[PDB]
């Protein structure tokens, strides 16, 4: 699709270029008791901190 | 402009011994046609580079199965002593 994958650097070091990511959001709600909470779609708590 | 160096101080020229291309001297025929299966005659692509994918690209590439145009360059007469 004519979209930047790899660079080869001045250091030596091969490279792979990925497009800049973000997580994923779902929000389970409930009306009733009006309380809410948060998931971040596979994807561990490691990365959320 | 560019200078191309002194000319060429020799007034006279060497003879040419000429013989056409049915001269029974160049007419051995080595096909050797362009095969794709091969890659012969590709041009990378200029600023660019693929690793494990198949891609159709428009550019300049020779026909399959051309069998060209074949040039022999020979040597010069000489004395056989
Ligand atoms: C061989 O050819 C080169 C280029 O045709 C000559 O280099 C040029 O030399 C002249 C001086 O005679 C300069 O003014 C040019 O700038 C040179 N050009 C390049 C590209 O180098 C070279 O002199 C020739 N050598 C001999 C022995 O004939
Ligand atoms: C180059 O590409 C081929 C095909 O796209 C890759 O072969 C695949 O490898 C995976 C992982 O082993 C297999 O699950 C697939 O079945 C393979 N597909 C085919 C068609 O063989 C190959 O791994 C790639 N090589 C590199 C170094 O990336
Ligand atoms: C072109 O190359 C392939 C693989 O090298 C070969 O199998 C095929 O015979 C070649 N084509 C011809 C006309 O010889």
């Amino acid at each position: 699709f004519d979209n930047l994958i790899g660079y080869y650097s001045d250091d030596g070091n091969y490279y792979c270029v990925r497009p800049c990511v973000s997580v994923p959001l779902s929000v389970v709600y409930d009306k009733t008791t009006n309380s809410h909470a948060t998931i971040f779609g596979s994807v561990a708590c490691e990365h959320i901190t | 402009d560019v200078d191309s160096g002194p000319p060429s101080s020799a007034t006279s020229c060497k003879e040419a011994d000429m013989r056409n291309s049915s001269s029974e001297f160049f007419n051995k025929q080595w096909p050797m046609p362009i095969n794709a299966s091969k890659a012969d005659g590709i041009i990378y692509p200029t600023g660019k580079s693929y690793s494990n994918i198949s891609l159709t690209l428009q550019g300049l590439f020779p026909k399959h199965g051309d069998l060209g145009e074949q040039y022999i360059y020979s040597v010069g007469h000489s004395d056989s002593n």
